[PDB]
């Protein structure tokens, strides 16, 4: 067993940097067990949003809508990246998008960390496959909990 | 000077029946989206301020506890068909709100409310004949038992989160419910419990009973994991000397006892153990804590201990292993001890839980649910549920109707059928009863998401062509053979449903008169 | 098309074009609705046809259902089309350049 | 106290809307097993609800989106 001592000037600074250690100690600890890594900074869901879109065409049918809808709200991802970092996420996910087509699927990031570019492959921006796949699925299966509420009847607190 | 209420409140006339039934119908309204199985779930907050989550028509109507003198008897024969039939309170409900919907323009017109439960009741009659007619005699014809039973609980999981892992949740509840009485089948004997991570198809079948591992404590897990042939003794008592919560004074006649009274208490927890020693259990049970003294003497003596256990675990432990629980230990016989075939620790979950397996004994199992989250565990808590139900019916009552709307549209055409000969005021009963019978068909469409229009246009010409068990498939959007499909019900579900349906639909519409007293 | 050709653009004319091709479903929509037939249903029949066809598929009243524009005689000339696509456009244009509004007397 | 943590936030955020706890227990299911997406599956849950909203007023079925996104999570493991 260890213990991971944290010092700083005040106990915000010590509260917040050894929470901080408690993600990374997360991280490192998925990698450990699942050797299995994506690269991250949006550039994992602007390459499923791709393979969804492309894949609805092929439908044909009613579910076309939904496969559509599907791609679009893994957009909204890489696209909060961008406003949440000052970018135009309009011409941001257009320059995601592009790249991944044009050039090369290859994983494209996005500048949210103030790097010289994008393509994460030189900038070591990495998560877990784990920690990727079951974000899809789960906000999938929640999207679901949802939608499928159609009577709530709240009482009084006791 | 005088008046003749005070606050007392009395409303009567026609127009309070009609009031009556607008209460009524609200609560078929708010049952309505859990017919089938794609029926939607609803959020109740209670005063405890725990939020329940369930598509289960009893469990929605038991918590929702409607306040209006006439709708409680929606509840009160919902809750008659749970204790005499143990299904089909969405269905009692929802037959019961269409018959008092027709009901209303009927009393519009001026037609006694005589009149109305007359036809009815002569209409039921009509349908229950119908409804033993369809009714099969069947069991193992041109299969085998697990057969059946796999099929049955196969479609119970059918367009389900675990659709494709039905090989495995499938085999779960057909081992659990032939795991009991053959005699008796209880559900109550089946237990389920949730335990977060893995995957959905990891899930474990246990004959005995698991326990939580409630440990944390420094120094435990250093005694005996495996048992071959293990004698089993459960206590109510603790069996530990310092907590790391609680505390004691120290107050002695003698200065010399100061230390004595610390090393007292030693001995009064070490004589416990030692007297457990003398029944000779190799695991020892208690529902609250066990601590280090007891954990380092029983390890010594090749004894394991678990302690903290649930209530609901303690007695089903007793359940499985044969034996009796007791407080004391100095009053312990032989014959309080249970016996079982393997003790063991499992790794379910991607954590180590305790567990008993293979009990002689036992009456009851354990099932195990894995998943990635504590919402799709309840989803899959609920499939099993339903899954166990129709293995336990289907393997209980031989004597079946199709289902899927099947067996409401087959009553429904026999009942307009009558009404080609009946004569009068009653003519027009027998088609609102009849019309009544296929809400059931439309709603499982509606709720399904299906074009009820389309599919009760289609039910309705297959049954007039002779096609008696044709409902209602809810994988693919069209209409199909349920008996041939193992859609099944027991047939006194429905004959049971159809007449308590009318029954709260006849006492609704007698009333003329409320009275409340107030102050 | 324009759900096609929108592929070759970058930045905002990529998303306005996607808007612009999804608002001309209005008019096939509505003809499904006010037919009485099911909206998404007829619009979905008819973007899949248009996989082997061009003009041939379309809404009919009189069979109501997707069925051959051409067999049951269902023409409308150039002109028609073209002017409603240019005039709301024009109108588009000249709504949303207002931002203000005075008066003058 | 100051932070952006989204586990933290959703965790202070004390609310009666049943719709709205539904997303916290999403949070905390990712907080245990993961510890990373804690403001992501939330995000975009709700991305797709937003989707579902105008998928529902087009005329589709809640039950038909519900699958179509399921089938759409499959395709979208897939190429992960």
């Amino acid at each position: 067993t260890v213990t991971c001592f944290v010092r700083g000037s005040n106990k915000m600074i010590v509260d917040e940097a050894e929470r901080a250690l408690h993600d990374s100690l997360c991280v490192v600890r998925n990698l450990v067990k699942d050797s299995r890594v994506v690269y991250g900074g949006g550039a994992a869901e602007v390459t499923m949003s791709l393979a969804v879109s492309e894949e609805a065409d092929k439908q044909r049918g009613i579910d076309q809508y939904a496969f559509r809808g599907f791609a679009q709200a893994l957009d909204t991802i890489p696209m909060t990246l961008a406003e949440n970092s000052g970018l135009d996420p309009i011409g941001t996910l257009s320059t995601l998008k592009s790249k991944q087509l044009k050039e090369k699927i290859s994983n494209i990031g996005v500048d949210c960390l103030g790097y010289g570019s994008n393509d994460m492959k030189e900038l070591f921006v990495v998560d877990p496959f784990i920690g990727k796949k079951q974000q899809i699925l789960l906000a999938t299966q929640l999207c679901r909990m949802i939608l499928k509420i159609d009577n709530v009847i709240i009482s009084g607190k006791d | 000077i005088v008046v003749l209420k005070e606050g007392t409140d009395a409303s009567q006339g026609k127009g309070q029946i009609i009031s009556n039934i607008n209460a009524c119908v609200a609560v078929q309204e708010a049952l309505k989206p859990t017919l089938g199985p794609l029926g939607s779930d609803i959020l109740i907050v209670t005063s405890n301020q725990k939020t329940t989550i369930s598509n289960d028509g009893a469990t929605i109507l038991k918590l929702l506890d409607v306040v209006h003198p006439a709708a409680k008897t929606l509840v009160d024969i919902s809750r008659a068909q749970d204790a005499e039939v143990g299904d089909g309170t969405t269905s009692v409900t929802i037959l019961a709100g269409e018959l008092m919907k027709e009901a209303k323009p009927f009393l519009e017109e001026g037609i006694s409310s005589h009149l109305i439960m007359k036809g009815y009741r002569k209409a039921v009659s009509l349908a229950v004949e119908k409804i033993n007619e369809l009714a099969v005699d069947i069991t193992s014809e041109k299969s085998s038992g697990r057969e059946l039973l796999e099929r049955c609980a196969r479609t119970a999981m059918s367009s389900k989160l675990i659709h494709n892992n039905a090989d495995f949740f499938v085999k779960m509840c057909v081992d659990a419910v032939l795991s009991l009485d053959r005699n008796d089948l209880d559900d109550k004997l089946i237990g389920i419990k949730k335990i977060p991570g893995g995957a959905m198809e990891e899930s474990l079948f246990i004959n005995g009973v698991a326990f939580k591992k409630t440990f944390s404590y420094a120094g435990f897990e250093q005694q005996p994991k495996k048992f071959n042939n293990p004698k089993i003794l459960s206590l109510n008592v603790e069996l530990e000397l310092k907590a790391e919560k609680d505390n004691a004074e120290v107050r002695v006649e003698h200065v010399e006892d100061y230390q004595a009274i610390v090393d007292a208490e030693w001995q009064l927890i070490f004589e416990k153990l030692r007297q457990v020693e003398e029944t000779g259990a190799n695991i020892v049970l208690s529902k609250l804590p066990i601590g280090d003294l007891a954990t380092q003497f029983f390890a010594d003596r090749n004894i394991f201990c678990a302690g903290r256990v649930s209530a609901d675990d303690m007695n089903r432990v007793i359940q499985a292993v044969g034996g009796s629980i007791q407080s004391t230990t100095s009053d312990i016989k032989p014959e309080h001890l249970g016996t079982c075939a393997l003790f063991e620790e499992m790794q379910i979950g991607s954590e180590r839980y305790n567990l008993f397996q293979g009990c002689p004994q036992a009456k009851t199992c354990t099932l195990l649910l894995r998943g990635g989250a504590e919402q799709v565990i309840a989803e899959v808590e609920r499939s099993l549920h339903d899954a166990i139900m129709i293995v336990k019916r289907a393997l209980q009552n031989k004597l079946i109707v199709a289902g899927g709307g099947a067996t409401e549209m087959e009553v429904s055409k026999c009942l307009r059928d009558y009404s080609k000969t009946i004569a009068g005021k009653q003519q027009m009963i027998i088609n609102a009863f009849a019309k009544a019978l296929e809400v059931i068909p439309r709603q499982l469409c509606e709720n399904a998401g299906f074009d009820a229009i389309e599919i009760l246009n289609k039910l309705r010409l297959a049954h007039s062509k002779g096609e008696k068990w044709y409902g209602v498939v809810f994988e693919t959007e069209n209409i199909g053979d349920n008996f041939a499909k193992f859609v099944w019900e027991p047939a006194l579900v429905k004959i049971n449903a159809l007449n308590s349906a009318t029954e709260a639909t006849n006492l609704i519409l007698s009333v003329d008169e409320t009275i409340t007293n107030k102050g | 098309r324009l759900s096609k050709e929108a592929r070759s653009m970058e930045g905002v004319q990529a998303f306005i074009w996607q808007e612009f091709a999804s608002a001309l479903e209005v008019i096939p929509t509505t003809l499904a609705e006010n037919a009485g037939l099911n909206s998404i249903k007829v619009v979905t029949e008819l973007r899949s046809k248009h996989e082997n066809g061009e003009l041939n598929d379309g809404i009919s009243v009189r069979r109501s259902g997707t069925t051959n524009t051409y067999e049951e005689h269902i023409l409308q000339p150039v002109l028609v089309s073209t002017s409603a696509i240019t005039l709301a456009s024009e109108c588009v244009k000249s709504i949303l350049r207002i931002d203000d509004i005075a008066f003058s007397r | 106290t100051i932070t952006n943590d989204g586990a933290t936030i959703l965790s202070q955020m004390e609310l009666d809307n049943e719709i709205a706890k539904l997303l916290v227990q999403l949070s905390k299911s990712q907080d245990d097993e993961i510890g990373d997406g804690t403001t992501g599956v939330v995000v975009l849950a709700s991305a797709l609800l937003d989707q579902a909203l105008e998928l529902i007023q087009k005329g589709i079925h809640p039950i038909k989106i519900a699958n179509g996104f399921d089938e759409a999570a499959k395709l979208a493991i897939s190429k992960l």
